[PDB]
DNA sequence: CTGTTGGCAAGCCAGGATCTGAACAATACCGTCATCGAGC
DNA sequence: GCTCGATGTTTTATTTATT
């Protein structure tokens, strides 16, 4: 299959992990009922800026892209629109035996080739060209040393990219996190006591906060990941996928965490392969009612939903489920995992 | 389908001294399940049907405050409970806050204490509807009626 | 009778655009023509610079969208709207270089409890065949989503295939029936029209020309 | 490891240690059930104002919005070290507010100040205007080295642990501190239906009845306190302290989190209970155990035993599942067995 | 993990006259732990499990009022509705049951059964005897008072 | 080896009043338009 | 390559109910 589906159930203690311009908890109406929400961008940032990400994705081995090795395939690809003089001049001034090439690299380099061609036509060179294109070159260089970050998460907010081909979507897609149950949020009426004020406090306020059993969903386009890694292998893509699983299972937005401290890990992590990526959010369309907590009924509802619809929805294919609870499991079609690591290794070996 | 609240009111009103005395000394709504006189009181008003059970527990508690504490007075909507509590002029606003913020069973105790203090004149079937539902909306409405009246 | 390809666009949140050049990213009630062309274009492996096959898809396919009310426990659930306060840290200050703003703001609208059923057919001079479109929606190359990448699908894109006279009958074959149908092809007893600016000007990247749906109400 | 995780299970007899706008107990919905809550700000202020903190860590910062009163205080304290003018201008530079002789001068918001930090600052201001260096360039120069100022935060550790922000004045650029620690609201491990106390005030000049009739919410509870110290950040916020100093501070935080209880209604409810269970754990990234109590602890010969048991079980589930092997010591009383809290504290002092 | 009540009812009704005669002879439920025929009866119903064994003590002690006393019907009639339907019991006696302490409650229940000879749904009553506690006493009184007052 | 049956289970009457239900002080700030040319 | 500062423009709609 081409897609990796990652499903996570994770329970948070009383906190406020994502708010709006009125400092109110982000929410969403699902199944006619209010669910507390953690926005996709907040979750994905929580991943992308994390230390784990920086160590395993940021400092990856396929990180650096060498323009040297890319000379030939570039030479043909752009060879139809540009001639080898301009191509090699461009490549050499940028840098100062590869099979395929990442599309955004081809695009940006092609733009640079347009620029140097138009630079030769007008009759110009030297520090003139190298001052007009100083910032641009700096940009493309910094990006050329961040290939895995760009392949997985997409180009940064301020990238320097200049072509339609340089609009790099991430390989991973992260849905908004929503609670599996209805939530009426709590209010914290707080005071700020002045050490110089005898009567009363110096400030008064309220803070909205709530517990919640969240359902995170994310999927990974393997093909696109390989292709954006310069034609890497399925296995390397599966390593990256392993990392994504880990982060989606452990990483939590730092919003309001200094004071509410909801540092909780996932109680359930499932991964399955498919040709069509699907969210199991409809397992909670009818809001989960609490029976000795919201966690167990949530996992149970997830399992029952999968058992009901997985066959018809064409979700046949490799599927593993790491879990901390002892709730009745899924169909036997899903391979049970006792540690997260065994699940990640299950992912490494193509399922 | 809907509880005849006035019939329950008159029923409670012309109840013998004994049965009444037995229902009155209850200290929380669920304890009314221990009193036979309670069942004999609420049986004609649909007690053997659960929804009615909860509603009737609340109603009969509030009435158990005493025979002469809730004065029914016909419509000229009619005097709501919040309005009545304010009209008494005995109840502090903070207590109304503490009432509408309270949780299950505690809310009924505090309400009965308030009723005992104010001795409110109100449209009883109205308050009966309120007690039937008693969601968060009803409690907020209670508070806001009370405030607007003062 | 012609061959139709029936799709399903369901998920907790969706986003179907309206004209904008601002931080506000608005949503319509039902999928936009350009949004659908983009969904299909994502199922196929079409890059953003491949204007050729982009235009081929645009000139091969026409749509018909039906709005499906969510029924839960015999009770109807109406489609709500959602406003997302979406900020961006270190956003590009200009279209080149590396200078950036500390924080910038956007406001993005989503549809909640929304689900649609799309009927798809071929123009008289189309290039592709509904078979390969079926293969595409069964095994997409790029990740398909409902407007925005943060909007996953909870039901498989493929719903079915059938033959029929008009899109209304084709859609009649698939529950839940009764939703309002907005089609690019007229239908006899119906004359209403829904103007919109979602016909993607392709030769002019990211631009939009005017067009009109044929509005056909449900019983 | 960079993170010190402090877990506390503490039982309180009937009391009311934290209430809201309407004098009712603070609570929180967890796992579909109501838990009594003690807010984190209450815990932090209870700690920073404690005798233990004063004896072992130092002076708590001075949090205020009243800049005039502050002006007077600083004048009284930094008078024999600086001339009044310099003190005034320094306050006026840090706050962004004009400090004259007004009866009332108000800052943008309640802000924590460290007297020593202010002293250092007005040293800098003195040497600035003496060298004919205007205020903007002074801001640049000071912006070039923030560590010193953070050693001035060594004089106000609670700011180094809990953080500080300012929206106006040079503080905006220089006093921006991200807290080192991190702490959760204390929630009970079980469902609580709070009791109500129906009390009277008896008048000695009123023979008939009482002069006041009222109600007061209260309850018993087995609270779960959690707090991890970030450590590298504690070193940064202290101007570049050693790991030993940060570890010792963390130790004091363990002792306080284990023993300190807000004074609210304690003169009439007196729930002076020490923690029955305390556990400290070193880890690469923070880990809270609140999900041990997501399913509310059902009573069984008390709420405390099943709470501790549930805690241990979930701890093992998490450690086995995520393969966590950071050093850990538990002190129990009802991973380590700590006959005494002191052994656990020394164990923490010594990097685990 | 529930005792098959109907199976126990059938087991008692089919039991030899001698053994059941030996069982009826007991004066209070604990004494049943000294009769062999008792174990011989409650053995295929998990007497080995303690909770089950207290439950079984009560159930058998009620079944030992007679053998034709409790006419098991089938939808269901509760114990309260049954004792009320007999018309032989006055409310004060029901109170004298639900207020009685340990063991004594069972004796009073036995006498009430002998007296009323109720037609009821046995498994329901079995469930009641299993969780014999404040809720079942309460619902007993409820059913009795209601059924009485309807007549 | 063998363990029983009938007949019978109550009524009267009674549940209170007095009087009381608080006050004060305090609810923040920043940024998320642009222009130009100058000084640095 | 900037930070500086003065500057193009313009706002107001109320005021007692009852699922």
């Amino acid at each position: 299959s081409n897609f990796i589906n990652i499903h996570v159930l994770i329970s948070h203690s009383p906190s406020c992990l994502n708010r709006d311009d009125m400092n109110m908890q982000k929410d969403a109406i699902f199944g006619g009922k209010r669910r507390v929400r953690i926005s996709s961008q907040s979750l994905k940032r929580a991943m992308r800026k994390s230390g784990y990400y920086a160590q395993n994705i940021g400092e990856s081995s396929l990180r650096t892209i060498h323009l040297a090795q890319l000379r030939d395939v570039l030479r043909q690809k752009l060879g139809e629109r540009f001639d080898q003089k301009i191509i090699d001049k461009t490549l050499a001034l940028l840098s100062g035996s590869a099979d395929a090439v990442t599309p955004w690299v081809v695009g940006e380099i092609a733009w640079f080739c347009e620029q140097v061609a138009k630079a030769e036509a007008d009759n110009l060179d030297d520090k003139k060209l190298l001052k007009v294109l100083k910032e641009d070159i700096a940009a493309i260089r910094v990006n050329l040393q961040q290939g895995v970050d760009i392949a997985l998460s997409g180009r940064m907010a301020t990238s320097g990219m200049m072509t339609e081909l340089g609009k790099v979507d991430g390989a991973m897609s992260i849905a908004h996190a929503i609670t599996t149950h209805q939530v009426d949020s709590d209010i914290d009426w707080f005071t700020a006591v002045d050490d110089l004020q005898e009567q009363g406090s110096a400030h008064l306020g309220t803070q909205e906060f709530s517990s919640g059993v969240f359902y995170r969903y994310a999927n990974i386009n393997l093909a696109q990941l390989q292709e954006n890694l310069g034609g890497a292998s399925r296995e390397q893509a599966l390593e990256i996928a392993t990392h994504v699983v880990h982060m989606l299972a452990t990483e939590v937005p730092g919003a309001k965490q200094r004071t509410y401290a909801a540092f909780n890990p996932a109680d359930m992590v499932m991964v399955n392969f498919s040709d069509m990526p699907l969210s199991m959010a409809n397992a909670f369309e009818k809001a989960v009612k609490a029976k000795d907590g919201f966690l167990q009924p949530s996992i149970q509802a997830f399992n029952q939903y999968w058992d009901r619809v997985a066959n018809g929805y064409g979700l046949n294919g490799a599927a593993a489920q790491f879990s901390l609870s002892d709730v009745d499991p899924i169909t036997a079609q899903v391979k049970q995992m006792p540690t997260l690591e065994q699940l990640k290794s299950w992912v490494r070996n193509n399922g | 389908d809907e509880i005849d609240a006035m019939a329950l009111y008159r029923a409670w009103q012309q109840l013998d001294n004994g049965s009444c005395a037995q229902i009155r000394r209850v200290s929380e709504p669920d304890e009314l399940r221990d009193i036979p006189a309670f069942y004999r009181l609420v049986q004609p008003f649909g007690w053997e049907n659960p929804r009615h059970q909860q509603a009737l527990l609340r109603m009969v508690f509030c009435l158990s405050a005493g025979k002469n504490v809730i004065r029914h007075q016909d419509k000229k909507t009619g005097i709501s409970l919040g309005r009545a509590l304010a009209n008494s002029g005995r109840i502090n606003e903070r207590r109304i806050f503490q009432l509408i913020r309270a949780d299950r069973t505690a809310d009924m105790v505090q309400l009965r204490r308030l009723l005992t203090h104010a001795e409110p004149v109100l449209d009883w079937p109205l308050m009966a509807r309120m007690l039937t539902w008693w969601g968060k909306r009803e409690r907020q409405q209670l508070l806001e009626d009370f405030v607007l009246t003062t | 009778m012609r061959s139709y390809l029936i799709l399903r666009l369901a998920g907790p949140m969706q986003a179907w655009g309206q004209p904008t050049f601002e931080g506000t990213r608005p949503t319509g009630r039902f999928p936009t023509r350009s949004g659908l062309l983009g969904l299909l274009g994502a199922c196929l492996g079409i890059q953003r610079d491949d204007t050729s096959s982009l235009q081929a898809l645009s000139e091969s396919v026409q749509f018909a969208v039906r709005c499906d009310e969510l029924i839960l426990d015999d009770r109807r659930v109406s489609v709500t709207g959602l406003r997302d306060y979406h900020t961006v840290l270190g956003a590009r200050e200009d279209y080149r270089g590396l200078k950036s703003h500390e924080t910038i703001q956007t406001w993005r609208e989503y549809l909640c409890d929304a689900s649609f059923t799309v009927a798809l057919w071929l123009t008289p001079h189309a290039t592709m065949v509904i078979s390969e479109l079926e293969k595409a929606v069964l095994k997409p190359r790029y990740t398909p989503y409902l407007g925005r990448r943060s909007c996953p699908l909870t039901h498989p894109l493929f719903l079915g295939t059938c033959q029929a006279s008009d899109p209304q009958k084709a859609l009649l074959n698939y529950e839940p029936v009764g939703g309002d149908i907005y089609s690019e092809e007229s239908v006899t007893g119906h004359h209403l029209k829904f103007t919109a600016r979602d016909e993607p000007m392709i030769t002019l990247p990211r631009q939009f020309a005017s067009r009109e749906w044929y509005v056909i109400k449900g019983g």
